[PDB]
RNA sequence: AACUAAUCCUAGCCCUAGCCCUACACAAAUAUAAUUAUACUAUUAUAUAAAUCAAAACAUUUAUCCUACUAAAAGUAUUGGAGAAAGAAAUUCGUACAUCUAGGAGCUAUAGAACUAGUACCGCAAGGGAAAGAUGAAAGACUAAUUAAAAGUAAGAACAAGCAAAGAUUAAACCUUGUACCUUUUGCAUAAUGAACUAACUAGAAAACUUCUAACUAAAAGAAUUACAGCUAGAAACCCCGAAACCAAACGAGCUACCUAAAAACAAUUUUAUGAAUCAACUCGUCUAUGUGGCAAAAUAGUGAGAAGAUUUUUAGGUAGAGGUGAAAAGCCU
RNA sequence: UCUCCAGGCAUACGCGUAUAACAACUCGGAUAACCAUUGUUAGUUAAUCAGACUAUAGGCAAUAAUCACACUAUAAAUCACCUAUAACUUCUCUGUUAACCCAACACCGGAAUGCCUAAAGGAAAGAUCCAAAAAGAUAAAAGGAACUCGGCAAACAAGAACCCCGCCUGUUUACCAAAAACAUCACCUCUAGCAUUACAAGUAUUAGAGGCACUGCCUGCCCAGUGAUCACUUGUUCCUAGGGACUAGCAUGACGGCUAAACGAGGGUCCAACUGUCUCUUAUCUUUAAUCAGUGAAAUUGACCUUUCAGUGAAGAGGCUGAAAUAUAAUAAUAAGACGAGAAGACCCUAUGGAGCUUAAAUUAUAUAACUUAUCUAUUUUAUAGUAUAAGUUUGAAAUUUCGGUUGGGGUGACC
């Protein structure tokens, strides 16, 4: 009888109505323990695409506006409102974003590197080596998927040929082509760690259960006298 | 604790629950939520007129009954075509094809009364 | 064992008696020594002239055996050539 | 506390839990509804 | 000198024989929360049966269950912790009652079907599942009689002293004699189990060997078998009630545990700006007494804890036993 | 008409004629009156209250609520309007009663929301009597914890301090345990680099698993040794006792006493006040009790014409031996005996009877995870990729089965 809450089509800036799930599956089991409850909360589809040119369109670099800087129930980072041609879309703000800036996206590879400011989005390739970066992108066209998390950078340890190895947040080392978008500068809400829950009841509003009250080498045959 | 063995009517259940009591439908609703009836939908009574007519509820007990004999196909056919057939095939005036000309009808559509399947009610 | 079987109603001979014995139609049975083939090195002479024997049953042990088979194991056989012609009757028992 | 009061009557969720169209839903189902049919229950289902 | 009661005979049933079937029951309604005259939204069994149980335990294994013509070959050949047990075929034999639409050394209201009925009633559900009737040819003859007849009572309470009776006696009681019954214990009970009383119901079953009675006899038997007096037939036999468990398939989250969706309640006062304070509504249940077949299969009377929060409450939906749920009590899942 | 008591009226859910009149007086109400019972006849009326209620295809959304202004905050928070297509006057159907539902019952129990607090709704005593014991309330001379395991309970009191444990508000064994146990902010360890059904429309300041009071404060040491960024001695490796290579891109840790104010139906100690707890009990009223009228159960029961003392006996005699006593029956009381009745009440032992749990018991284990060899494709000049399956090996989530005997019951020993 579930049904997922994840039908609709359509990109759109309007909010959107969640259903929570309790740690349970398709089939109604408990599956993951400790989640149940929270306050009631709307999703705003992000879209992590940054060059996305618009309809009927040609693929060269396009700039866009900073309507709002806003806050996010459903991430750690904040989230900025961005409009540009006739079109208006929602994007993760980088630290030090301003409501009425404008920011560029770009599509060229420069055969000598570009000046990058924060929050611009630019080919690996382009950016100079030991610039620090954020929501990169393991294959091009896919979709940003990795340091999307809250005050955290990557940096661009390396290029040869036309590969590049960027150092994630973990320090564990990751290698990509170089045609791949990214964009410069950490992410916001530097001290996110700081916050202090202070009382239990602070876990209950944000969904998570009590956990529960419920409190190998073998010796080889010469070890068993002195086990 | 329930009762299972009487009827599921309309008078139990919860406000939401409602059933019909039999009555035919006379007419449509839409959106807007609102009734609309339809006339042809209402059935009509045909009724006809009873002056002068001589016939009663009650029979007379000297008024002698008849030996029962239900009609059949074959006694209707005789009874009605089976004589114009006659004739004419004396007078070679008849052929299968004109069968129509006798009140055969090849199909029931197009008739408002049709007798298969019916379309009137008694 | 079986008194009844379910597939003909008749009593079921145990097989491991007809393995291990031999009965003249007089109604006795024959049988060797337990032990006539283990650790022969260890034995003496007199010792291992006893195992070699064929020895008779007791009364009580010959109505067990009886018990056991079935008719079929108690009748009359013409074997030409047998070696235990002479030993299927009785001569000269008063008794 | 006081037992003995377990059924607290739900007109929607017996019809849902026993009714006809339930027992039709699954195969196990219709199986209990042949099992009543043979032994001659007047009352086959809620 | 009679109350409560008792007497009764047929409703039907049981096992065989025979035979395939062609029964598929006015109008209307029903798969929707069945029995609601019309569109929304698609519809569909199952991979090898297991365990109990026997082997005096248990681990390979254990007839029928898991069907393929009768009689014989034969409990033979073969298989088997070679042990409990299991077990063929080749090859011989057979037209069978054959309208037997019929039969009974079968039951007669605690019997025979559970049945007057899968009803009443019990359970949320799968499911479990009763009791009983009696005139005569005629009731358009007022419902018939018959029986010192069960226990229980009445007619009719009792009269020093004793397992309640026996020997007696002119005389009911007085005198004499006398440690209730069954089972179990050491052959013993003032030991300890069991029994208020009446009626009905309620528990030893098989033919290998032996003994007895007959037929025929170096042969017996109505085909297949046994025989150095045997062989054929008859008669003669081995109980009842009672677990905790184990496995297969259904049915259950209207109680309770946790979760999803849509809704709802929180006065007055002091603080502040809150899992703060005092204290109602409401939720819970510290301590004492009463109650103990109770008003109640967990309550009542007082007294107590929280009471804007991890709060309490309503409606509908979800997770199912090799499992689910759990602020872990090995708690809860009618 | 009078005396006294103080949750009532609607809706939802549920129930299903219990509704009203007449007639009956059998059964039902635990008794009468009267009906809630039996029979017969009647009843609830809606385009507004309540339910059900099918035109189609596209395009599009940054800005809570709280008197919403000011005001901030954090847990980030209820179809409309447009563009085209099509249709072009309508009221049928269903709910509506009641003293009512879930609890075996006319059960001192449980039951959501709105309005209101007496203008609505009701009756604690069948009649009589004033004993014991039992239950509940109120008053008490002088004394004031001397009571008791304990100030339990009660009081004209309802206050103060200190110790142990746990930080705190919370949770738990429905029906013998509410706590010092569980959770909890804080702190610490382990695993993981990634998308279309959980985790999550998330990405290392993230997610999962687990441990544990916090806070500060002492105790902090497996860096290779000595020289001193430098040389030897070590160590680890090779090439042959010789010869090279490597060890300068780093550098310890493990306890205690702490508590910290607050908080607690937690476990103790103490002072003051207070009192019938006690010295030492008494008086009154209500319930019960007793008598009259009506209705009417339960455990229990071998038969009983059912006595005391000494002796005998299985710690044991109403019934046996020896003495003694002794007209017959009811009503109200006490609890020594009938090894008094119901105990699903507990301790000890046995059975080739069971089940739950733990493993390092025996036997298996295509749960996963790895490999290897074939098979089937790709390539390759043999060769590396993969793999609807078969055979091996490695891990072990699980599965089935068992718990020798004599030595008091153990504990070490032994023994067959
Ligand atoms: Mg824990
Ligand atoms: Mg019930
Ligand atoms: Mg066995
Ligand atoms: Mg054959
Ligand atoms: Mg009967
Ligand atoms: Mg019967
Ligand atoms: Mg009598
Ligand atoms: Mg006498
Ligand atoms: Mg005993
Ligand atoms: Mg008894
Ligand atoms: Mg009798
Ligand atoms: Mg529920
Ligand atoms: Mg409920
Ligand atoms: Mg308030
Ligand atoms: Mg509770
Ligand atoms: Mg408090
Ligand atoms: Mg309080
Ligand atoms: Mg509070
Ligand atoms: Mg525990
Ligand atoms: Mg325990
Ligand atoms: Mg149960
Ligand atoms: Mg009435
Ligand atoms: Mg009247
Ligand atoms: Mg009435
Ligand atoms: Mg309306
Ligand atoms: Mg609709
Ligand atoms: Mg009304
Ligand atoms: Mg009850
Ligand atoms: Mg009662
Ligand atoms: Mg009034
Ligand atoms: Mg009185
Ligand atoms: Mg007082
Ligand atoms: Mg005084
Ligand atoms: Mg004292
Ligand atoms: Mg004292
Ligand atoms: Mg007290
Ligand atoms: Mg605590
Ligand atoms: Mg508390
Ligand atoms: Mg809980
Ligand atoms: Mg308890
Ligand atoms: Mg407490
Ligand atoms: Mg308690
Ligand atoms: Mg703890
Ligand atoms: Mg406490
Ligand atoms: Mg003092
Ligand atoms: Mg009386
Ligand atoms: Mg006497
Ligand atoms: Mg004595
Ligand atoms: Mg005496
Ligand atoms: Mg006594
Ligand atoms: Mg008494
Ligand atoms: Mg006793
Ligand atoms: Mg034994
Ligand atoms: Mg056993
Ligand atoms: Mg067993």
């Amino acid at each position: 009888k579930f049904v997922s809450w994840k039908s609709r089509t359509k990109y759109t800036v309007k909010p959107v109505k969640m259903r929570k799930s309790g740690g349970r599956d398709h089939t109604g089991r408990i599956r993951v323990h400790g989640i149940g409850g929270g306050h009631k909360q709307n999703y705003r589809m992000i879209d992590f695409l940054r060059f996305r040119p618009e309809k009927e369109k040609a693929p060269e670099p396009f700039e866009e506006k900073v309507v709002v800087v806003r806050y996010d129930p459903c991430r750690s980072a904040d989230i900025a409102l961005v409009a540009g041609g006739s079109r208006k879309r929602w994007i993760i703000a980088t630290e030090n974003m301003k409501a009425g800036d404008t920011i560029l996206n770009s599509n060229h590879i420069g055969r000598m590197a570009v000046a990058a400011q924060e929050g611009d989005a630019h080919p690996l390739g382009a950016l100079p080596v030991g610039t620090l970066i954020n929501n990169v992108e393991s294959e091009p066209g896919r979709g940003a998927q990795y340091i999307r998390a809250a005050g955290t950078c990557g940096v661009l340890l390396r290029k040869v040929n036309g590969t590049a190895i960027i150092q994630l947040p973990s320090k564990r080392q990751m290698q990509v082509l170089e045609s791949c978008t990214a964009t410069v500068g950490r992410v916001s809400n530097v001290n996110h760690n700081q916050r202090v829950i202070g009382k239990a009841g602070r876990n209950r509003w944000l969904g998570k259960r009590p956990n529960s009250g419920l409190w190998k080498i073998r010796p080889l045959p010469p070890m068993k006298s002195y086990v | 604790g329930a009762d299972r063995m009487s009827k599921w009517t309309s008078k139990r259940g919860p406000r939401t629950f409602t059933k019909s009591r039999g009555a035919k439908k006379t007419g449509i609703y839409t959106s807007d939520r609102k009734f609309v009836q339809i006339k042809e939908m209402v059935p009509e009574f045909v009724v006809p007129d009873l002056t002068g007519f001589k016939l009663k509820p009650y029979v007379n007990y000297r008024a002698p009954a008849g030996i029962d004999t239900p009609l059949t196909a074959k006694a209707l056919f005789q009874e009605t075509v089976a004589p114009a057939i006659e004739k004419d095939f004396k007078e070679g005036t008849f052929d299968a094809n004109n069968l129509e000309k006798y009140g055969f009808e090849p199909t029931q559509e197009g008739k408002l009364f049709q007798l298969y399947p019916k379309n009137f009610p008694r | 064992l079986t008194y009844c079987s379910t597939r003909k109603g008749k009593r079921k001979t145990v097989k491991s008696v007809v393995h291990r014995f031999l009965r003249l139609h007089s109604g006795l049975w024959l049988r060797r020594k337990a032990g006539y083939k283990k650790k022969l090195w260890k034995k003496s002479t007199a010792r291992k002239k006893r195992l070699r024997e064929f020895v008779f049953c007791s009364k009580t042990q010959s109505k067990l055996l009886d018990k056991m088979t079935t008719s079929f194991w108690k009748r009359r056989n013409w074997y030409a050539g047998d070696p235990y012609q002479m030993y299927h009757d009785r001569t000269n028992l008063r008794v | 506390r006081a037992r003995g009061n377990e059924y607290q009557p739900s007109n929607i969720k017996r019809k849902h839990k026993h009714g006809w169209v339930r027992r039709l839903s699954t195969p196990a189902g219709v199986q209990v509804i042949l099992r009543r049919m043979l032994k001659g229950r007047k009352s086959l289902s809620h």
